[PDB]
RNA sequence: UUUUUGUUUGCUAAUGUAAAAGAGAAAUUAUAUAUGUACCGGUACAUAAAUAAUCCUAUCAC
RNA sequence: UUACCGAUACCAAGCCAUAAAAAGAAGAAAAAAUUUUUUUUUAGAAUCUUUUUAUGAGUAGAAAAUCGUGGGGU
RNA sequence: AUUUUAAAAUUAUUUGAAUUUUUCUUCUUAUAAUUUAAGUUGUUUCUAUACAGUACUUUCUUAACCCACUCGUCUUGAAAC
């Protein structure tokens, strides 16, 4: 096996939202097999990284990453809210995110 | 009941124990593979 | 919904609920193949359903029916339409989600060899009381002109035989594996064996 | 001229000040010409004058018919703007002459810049309706043509990271 | 030194004021008015001979045994180099998931504990932080490719503190290795990398 | 959004452009406050241009500090340069747009002597 | 098809991904029962019955 | 019956303005260097400075503070 | 440039009491220190041994999620057919 996971998989969903009001300050994350509030709480302090690819190289690379902290659980069904260093692009709304094991 | 207990055991296991189990499985696979080869 | 592509076996499901289930997943970011769409059930009585369909058909655009409500009468098509209804398809994300969905009548080329999933919170057996009238979608489609129902059924039947054949082989393989395991459990190491036994395997 | 050239030694220019031809037709012709060997362009112009090949009216396409020769440019509309074409041909000829006067081979010259700007309208009067005088102006043009002869950071930490990545890959 | 407020008993560690801040209407003064900062106090699972998984390093996922509570809060870790490949590595408590398994709980290795402790004690805090000179030297190589890397490695080796650390690691390996090898399964475990799979839920894990 | 750099907080980096300045050429971006009934901007409907307001203002303490943390001072002449001999860490010189090249050079030289930063030293360089 | 390096005059070397980290999993069918198996839809015997709460597949470098 | 989501409303914190309120006509601090140099400041502008608290919708309208244009004396 | 003081609290001492007999028992006589007082500081990286680069700033550019109806106007009321 080449490469080791060490993170839980996730899907970076919408922003924190009304019915028709945005709130880009928080993102909503679905974490693989976590379906309840209680389970969600386990991940609360863990660090989240949205890694993404680009055409132009930057710090000599095609992959860059934005970091976040995972702030609180979100309503009954294991979803969590995550707050990031800089707000996530909505291009990301169906994308994968990584929830690391540290803190 | 048995399956429940197995599940419980799995839940309660230490990382090392999981690793041990994995090792055992691997060993079995090796042996199993050999047996299969022999059969063939 | 973290899989590459979920194949959903649409037999024995309850239409609208199924559609709803699909839609959310699609939105999230999941490739869904709704397969075997002839056997999706609707919670109303068959006649009622038919009437509803007729009514829907009647609402066409008055000036030029080339545009307006396209009354797609294939069961798969109907399902797709339903899914779309439950989506923000007028945006870009919604459109993408819609595209991601694929609907099939019966079972085609690759989706016979892929694992078929079931949505338990949408099943007819779990959502309807058995004294209420339900309606098979294929039948409904046939009633409102689909024609290719019998053919589809035949195809399904044919596929079933193949599946059975494959299943037998699979069973045999499983048995063989079990036998091998039984043989080899004595050939490992005592402590290891014990450990294995303890952890169910 | 409008173009950024750098070396004018491999270029030959030609201009038309105030041409008595319609701006739109001429523009279309110019467009048709653009990015072509000079001789080929000339040939094309000649053909259009003799109504053999059409110029495709793609920009100013309001009311222009529907010719058979337009299929050549993947378009449906096209015309044979005679006077305009003639004017353009004249300018091309001038350009060629200029090139000759220097030391450019006419076979390897490509039109790199075919600009048509609209000059000031020549005012005339038309008479309408219930004693109404209206402008019957022309749409004159300037034509500008240019032919041309055609043949970090290291960072130690970053470096280390890169090395690590390479190792992992291996 | 310690303070016992509300029944916590927090334990104080002497700190130095480094940051200077501009005065309101005259000359600058030091930022810190406090002289003692409360000690880190690690979790009730971090011990002295437990095996832990490094989450973030280059040795990402490797299973390394804990060594010394290094006073600065962050602890020392070793995956006995000759077995796992993890050197004498300083690490924060957060970037390590400590397993419930302890080395000194096994019947074979429990007797060689005092020596291990002594070794740990011998390791110090200042032996890790690279002095500026070395860094400067390393930098100086930037102004072919692999050659540069080699040079850097050489420079690293040269460091006397580094050498000492290496020696210590070697000693530890010598002390520990054979016993580990003898417990074959354990050795294998030590060697292997911890990876999450499509069944390991993480939130229900009790490792 | 907010643009923290140092302790320097900027609340609103985006310029407030005039309503509809983006719709008719004749309307410049320069903020003008909309009057009259049915403005939408005046009424502050979700989705329109915002109205500049006093809440946006920067902390009294860091206000006219530039990214450098020095108040910009315009300089036309050596005499003017001189008031900032006792202030090189707090005001930074900008040489007037209309200064001739020799004079500019002289000013730059003076600045270097004073240890005072020049924000536009490169004009006509 | 395989390999190598790259995609760090309008051009004439050339980059993009709504989604890789194991994106693992082919009976069928009933839901007040199904599935096999063996005979003649019927009979007899097994088998699933928190069914993915599972199973498979990982790390054994040289 | 819980749980949750959910406003520019509420709370906690910052900053901006307005209003009011406290109050105001002399002095070395630190760091870096190596006991002495260097680096920063070393404040006192009454519609001003420092701090405190509360408050902030707005057409017709009123007022204040600013900003800009053509010329004049300085 | 003396309310970042005074006290509180805490630590190690010292004198006297108390009924809540107690390694956080309280008051109090005295002394030092500290912070739970008296609104965040420290450690290690990184940028980086760089003069501008693909990093960093910022302008523009499209995307994308959510929202957003032509302004002025008279009018109880204008996005107004
Ligand atoms: O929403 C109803 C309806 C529509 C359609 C569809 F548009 F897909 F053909 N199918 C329906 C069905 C369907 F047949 F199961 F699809 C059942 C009941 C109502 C339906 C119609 C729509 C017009 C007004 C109410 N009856
Ligand atoms: O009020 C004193 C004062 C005195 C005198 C003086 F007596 F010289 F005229 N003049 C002052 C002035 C002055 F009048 F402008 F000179 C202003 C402010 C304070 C003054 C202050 C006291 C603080 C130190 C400065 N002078
Ligand atoms: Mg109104
Ligand atoms: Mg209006
Ligand atoms: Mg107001
Ligand atoms: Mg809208
Ligand atoms: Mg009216």
């Amino acid at each position: 096996l080449q490469a080791v996971r060490l993170y839980e998989k996730g899907v970076i969903l919408g922003y924190k939202r009304s019915q028709r009001n945005q709130d880009p300050n928080f993102t909503l994350i679905s974490i693989k097999n976590v379906n309840t509030k209680k389970h969600a709480q386990f991940y609360v302090g863990k660090r989240v990284a949205y890694v993404y690819r680009t055409t132009k190289h930057h710090d000599g690379v095609k992959i860059k990453c934005i970091w976040g902290k995972v702030c609180r659980t979100h309503g009954n069904s294991g979803v969590i809210r995550a707050k990031f260093k800089t707000h996530i692009p909505p291009k990301a709304f169906g994308d994968r995110v990584r929830i690391l094991m540290y803190p | 009941g048995k399956k429940m207990i197995i599940k419980k055991k799995r839940d309660e296991a230490t990382d090392f124990e999981r690793f041990q189990v994995y090792f055992a499985k691997r060993e079995l696979k090796k042996k199993m593979t050999t047996i299969k080869n022999k059969k063939n | 919904m973290y899989k590459k592509e979920y194949v959903i076996d649409c037999k024995g499901h309850l239409l609208g609920r199924l559609a709803s289930l699909i839609a959310k997943e699609l939105l999230n970011g999941q490739r869904i193949v709704a397969v075997r769409c002839e056997d999706i059930n609707i919670s109303g009585s068959l006649y009622r359903n038919k009437l509803k369909y007729q009514e829907f058909l009647r609402l066409r655009t008055n000036t030029n029916p080339k545009k307006g409500p396209l009354h797609l009468r294939e069961p798969s098509k109907i399902l797709w339409r339903c899914v779309r209804g439950m989506l923000p398809h007028k945006t870009y994300k919604g459109q993408l989600a819609l595209k991601k969905l694929k609907v099939c009548v019966g079972m085609p080329y690759p989706y016979d060899k892929k694992k078929k999933y079931v949505l338990p919170s949408a099943l007819r057996a779990f959502r309807l009381k058995k004294h209420r009238r339900y309606c098979r979608l294929g039948t409904l489609s046939s009633r409102v002109g689909w024609n290719y129902d019998t053919l589809v059924k035949k195809n399904e039947v044919l596929r079933k035989q193949v599946s059975k054949a494959y299943y037998k082989k699979k069973v045999n393989n499983l048995n063989e594996k079990k036998e091998i395991k039984t043989e080899a459990l004595n050939l490992i190491n005592p402590e290891q064996r014990q450990v294995l036994e303890n952890f169910g395997y | 001229y409008a173009k950024k050239i750098r070396n004018l030694g491999k270029c030959a220019k030609g201009a038309g000040v105030d041409l008595r031809v319609h701006f739109k037709n001429t523009y279309e012709a110019a467009r048709a010409i653009r990015r072509m060997k000079l001789l080929e362009a000339k040939k094309y112009l000649n053909d259009v004058i003799e109504k053999k090949r059409c110029v495709p009216f793609r920009k100013y396409n309001g009311g222009v018919g529907r010719t058979n020769q337009a299929k050549e440019f993947n378009h449906t509309q096209g015309r044979w703007p005679a006077k305009s074409c003639k004017f353009l041909l004249n300018i091309l000829d001038n350009v060629q002459a200029n090139a000759e006067s220097r030391n450019l081979d006419v076979s390897k010259l490509r039109l790199i810049h075919v600009m048509v700007n609209k000059a000031r309208p020549g005012r005339r009067r038309t008479y309408k309706a219930h004693g109404r005088i209206n402008p019957f102006m022309s749409s004159p043009c300037h034509i500008q043509i240019i032919a041309r002869e055609i043949n970090i950071s290291n960072q130690n930490r970053l470096k280390n990271k890169s090395v690590k990545k390479q190792q992992t890959v291996q | 030194k310690h303070y016992n407020v509300k029944g916590k008993k927090k334990v104080l560690v002497p700190v130095n004021a480094k940051k200077t801040i501009n005065k309101k209407y005259f000359g600058r003064k030091v930022a810190s008015k406090k002289k003692y900062v409360v000690q880190r106090k690690l979790r009730k699972s971090i011990e002295v001979g437990k095996v832990a998984i490094i989450l973030t390093g280059k040795h990402m996922g490797k299973r390394c045994i804990i060594t010394k509570i290094l006073n600065s809060g962050l602890l020392a870790v070793v995956g006995p180099y000759e077995i796992n490949g993890v050197p004498l590595k300083r690490v924060d408590s957060r970037y390590l998931v400590v397993t419930s398994t302890n080395i000194f709980n096994f019947e074979n290795i429990a007797k060689l504990k005092d020596d291990f402790l002594n070794y740990a004690q011998d390791i110090d805090d200042d032996s890790f932080i690279k002095t500026l000179e070395i860094k400067k030297k390393q930098k100086k190589l930037l102004k072919f490719m692999n050659n540069v890397i080699d040079k850097i490695k050489e420079i690293r080796k040269e460091d006397p503190k580094v050498q000492k650390l290496e020696g210590i690691q070697k000693d530890i390996g010598s002390l520990l290795k054979p016993e580990i090898l003898k417990n074959k399964v354990f050795a294998h475990y030590l060697k292997s990398k911890f990876t999450l799979r499509n069944d390991m839920v993480l939130h229900k894990m009790k490792f | 959004a907010v643009k923290k750099v140092g302790k320097i907080i900027k609340k609103r980096t985006k310029k407030f452009t005039r309503f509809q300045s983006n719709r008719f050429m004749r309307v410049k971006p320069a903020w003008r406050k909309p009057r009259g009934i049915d403005c939408r901007v005046r009424r502050r409907y979700k989705g329109t241009n915002l109205m500049p307001s006093i809440g946006y203002g920067s902390n009294k303490k860091t206000k006219f500090l530039l990214p450098n943390n020095k108040y910009k001072y315009v300089v036309k002449n050596v005499k003017e340069m001189e008031p900032l001999i006792m202030n090189h860490t707090k005001y930074c010189v900008q040489i007037a747009h209309n200064v001739s090249s020799k004079k500019r050079k002289q000013i730059i030289e003076r600045a270097k002597q004073m240890n005072v930063s020049v924000i536009n030293a490169k004009a006509r360089l």
